[PDB]
């Protein structure tokens, strides 16, 4: 089944990056920037496929949020099994995932300013259609991300947070982090502000058969 | 933020020692503060002025040697002719050799080299904590001038231009 998406585009208002707070998240905006960096179009896990060890029982579209997500109760009952998976990496589906980071205009900056920056995240057909330099219009959805290291990756390759610079002292503690859940531990959940957008528009052959046809 | 030694020294004096040798990074700060006495700050994101009214004490060693019957001063020094009329007072200090004045410096720096004590001579050497405080006391002291005052200064200018349009030389 081809995996749909809606575009909206045509919003009465447009916002800008310093008017983002987090009583909008979850909501429809549209907001306006200069983009300064884009990635490669890698592949996202959409919709996991894996097989029981034991049984070689079969499990389909198990929806995966922010983490490596494997399923948890056997088909059969009669299996015992919370663990030890094999992802059937073929029968999988896939989507295209693509990074941009974007910054404020040049007039919306103050006087004396350092800009701000925000990660909109483009994911399906809409990937490549902003590239550096460029003045785009996005639309989407406002969401928050977390710190998905300290929420239990499986491989061993996270470390717990390995990292090669300082972190800043001043928000050392600073920084709300939530504590309780079972899947955390001891440990503080963090969250930060990033977009989703679902449409971009931008504001800022010698052969006579193919040509004949285009024209009016 | 870290402040220079420009800032640091407010109503205050910074001896710049070897000003010759020293580069045209510090030239420029040196340029602003006797413009406007407020620097300017790094461009780290901050668009920071600071105070700095301050007063400039420089020692200068000439191009290549000493005095050089070269007419210019400006072809003694490296420095601009810019630079150099901000100075409210320029002093030369060339050694002319003199044979009375060389016996007694000779007599002067042996002496302190065979007794510890400096020459004791008629001269009375002022105590320095007084220097200190009758120094801070005339600092704390406004004057004030008068109209009568003045109106001689514009004859003693004048007088300097019609100089100075024929001294020229
Ligand atoms: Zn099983």
């Amino acid at each position: 089944e081809r995996v749909f998406q809606i575009s909206f585009f045509n919003l009465p208002t447009v916002h800008r990056i310093r008017d983002i707070r987090s009583e909008k998240i979850g909501s429809l905006l549209s907001i306006s920037g200069t983009v300064t960096r884009t990635s490669e179009v890698r592949p996202e896990l959409y919709k996991a496929s894996f097989t029981c060890d034991m049984c070689r029982a079969i499990v389909d579209n198990v929806e995966q949020s922010f983490k490596y997500t494997e399923p948890t109760f056997c088909p059969n009952p009669s299996c015992e099994n919370r663990a030890f998976w094999t992802l059937n990496v073929t029968r999988s589906r896939f989507l295209d995932w693509q990074k941009v980071r974007i910054q404020e205009n040049a007039n919306e900056i103050p006087t004396g300013s350092m800009p701000r920056t925000l990660d909109v995240i483009l994911r399906g057909d809409s990937v490549e259609r902003a590239k550096p330099g460029d003045r785009c219009k996005f639309t989407g959805v406002e969401i928050v991300v977390p710190d998905v290291t300290q929420l239990g990756l499986p491989g061993v390759k996270p470390s717990s947070t390995l990292d090669t610079r300082g972190i800043s002292k001043t928000t050392e503690g600073l920084n709300s982090g939530v504590t309780g859940l079972r899947s955390l531990g001891v440990r503080d959940l963090t969250y930060k502000i990033s977009f989703l957008a679902c449409h971009v528009i931008s504001i800022g052959e010698r052969d006579q058969e193919v040509f004949l046809n285009s024209l009016s | 933020l870290e402040g220079g030694a420009l800032v640091l020294a407010d109503n205050g004096i910074c001896c710049i020692d070897e000003f010759d040798k020293m580069d045209e990074s510090d030239r420029t700060a040196i340029h602003e503060v006797m413009e406007q006495q407020t620097i300017s700050i790094s461009k780290a994101g901050i668009n920071t002025t600071l105070n700095a009214r301050t007063s400039i004490l420089a020692a200068a060693n000439p191009l290549y040697g000493r005095y050089n019957p070269r007419l210019s001063p400006l072809d003694n020094i490296n420095l601009p002719a810019a630079l150099l009329s901000r100075f409210d007072i320029l002093f030369l200090m060339l050694d002319i050799p003199s044979r009375d004045d060389d016996e007694k410096l000779a007599e002067h720096v042996t002496y302190v080299h065979m007794h510890n004590k400096q020459p004791d001579l008629d001269f009375t050497p002022v105590e320095p904590s007084k220097m200190r405080e009758y120094i801070a006391y005339a600092k704390t002291k406004r004057p004030v001038m008068s109209e009568a005052v003045n109106d001689y200064v514009v004859q003693a200018y004048i007088r300097l231009r019609q100089d100075s349009k024929r001294e020229m030389d």
